[PDB]
């Protein structure tokens, strides 16, 4: 549908639905900028990505809520409701699925392939590792299994790279590093591993600090303090 | 508290 | 799209939508239901306002952050950035009217045609003075006033009503004052009036009230507040 | 501070 729109135009007005908080929008006209083919710059990626986590962030928050629901209609004692609440639960399931199926497919054709430096090669194997946890958060069939699986190679990709390729202190590998052991603690039964992976990812990073700017040391302080977030929760 | 994760 | 469900799933899942803040579904649903050809109980006319208000007010929220910066692309000094501004502007607001046109076509296809008690036909007229002041706010051309005048003339009808036949307290005819004081401050330029028609709302409200319950009180006094938030901004 | 309607 964004076929007709410059690329230039597409990012311009992505940048003006950011500043609306009109994140499905945003994500529109992001999916039409990458369609056009060529890569992303550090500033488009980020507009990407804000725009798609918006966009699932509000179904899975939608989602957790009917979820609970459902779970509350089918205890011992509750009184039969009929199956609204299943089929609106798989409605916006479905959707979620939709949306996340949208990235992994802008992910794998053609971003992933081109990405050659750490910087965005990171940053997208990051995200198909998230966008596969999200599936991974709704799945209970047949490939469940295989959907954990994915986002684990996708974020161990990432990891590799990132620690080859990146310093300690570096926020994209700081964010993948927090991302992964969230993965670890509630995708994948691995509470032990999220813990280690997070400790040694902050204690990493407090290390190489004193080799960056203010602003730098504030980006990265930043993120390290939501991995001592989750430390605080886990321990 | 609900664990973060990178927004 | 929603005929084939049951009217009572349709208010069954307007009400979880509502729970996961899902205001479009919420929308979606309510529609369906009006279409079913029933009237609307109290409970249901209020999920019916509240999923297209805030449908409408997300609306309304980035029309208008998007219009601002419109405005200062047009100032002296600013430079060229090309139509997108505009057109996503126009995108925004477009859609903003097709939500107001739903809305209208509701009320007169055809709630208020078989709304004959005063709390129905109070409500669904001061619905449709909103959705025409919603039109308005946006409105610039040949029918601006004619969609001023329609907005006037539902908030009128719906006036005349509710002082024959409510209470001065009742929590619809207060907030039918206190949206058709804000037409007056914002859409027709009659400060006076508004000023006049909050503060007489406001008085004849507090006189009734000795004849409320603890919890009618609560109901009402809450609305005298909005009342004087105007009054306090506008004196 | 914007001016209450009726929520
Ligand atoms: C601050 N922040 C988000 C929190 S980790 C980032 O710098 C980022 C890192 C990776 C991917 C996207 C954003
Ligand atoms: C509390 N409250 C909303 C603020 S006025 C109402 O009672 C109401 C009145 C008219 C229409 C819809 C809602
Ligand atoms: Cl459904
Ligand atoms: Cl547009
Ligand atoms: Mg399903
Ligand atoms: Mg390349
Ligand atoms: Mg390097
Ligand atoms: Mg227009
Ligand atoms: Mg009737
Ligand atoms: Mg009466």
């Amino acid at each position: 549908a964004m076929g007709s729109m410059e690329r230039a135009s597409l990012i311009q007005k992505a940048k003006l639905a950011e500043q609306a908080e009109r994140y499905e929008d945003m994500a529109a006209f992001m999916k039409g900028a990458v369609e056009k083919g060529e890569e992303l710059s550090n500033e488009e990626r980020n507009l990407l990505s804000v725009a798609y986590k918006n966009v699932v962030g509000g179904q899975r928050a939608a989602w957790r809520v009917l979820s609970s629901i459902e779970q509350k209609s089918n205890e011992e004692g509750s009184e039969e409701k009929g199956p609204e609440v299943r089929e609106y639960r798989e409605k916006v399931e479905t959707e979620l699925q939709g949306v996340c199926d949208t990235v992994l497919g802008l992910l794998d054709s053609h971003l992933i392939k081109e990405a050659g430096d750490a910087e965005s090669r990171v940053f997208y194997l990051k995200m198909k590792g998230d966008y596969y946890r999200y599936l991974a958060e709704v799945a209970t069939g047949d490939d469940k299994k295989r959907i954990i699986d994915s986002a684990r190679s996708a974020y161990q990709e990432a990891m590799d790279i990132s620690k080859k390729e990146m310093p300690p202190t570096n926020p994209i590998r700081l964010g993948l590093a927090l991302n992964f052991s969230v993965f670890h603690y509630e995708i994948a039964n691995s509470p032990e591993e999220a813990i280690s992976l997070a400790k040694t990812t902050f204690d990493e990073a407090m290390a190489d600090l004193h080799t960056l700017s203010e602003d730098s040391y504030k980006d990265s302080t930043l993120i390290m303090q939501l991995l001592r977030d989750n430390l605080t929760l886990w321990t | 508290r609900r664990r973060k994760s990178c927004q």
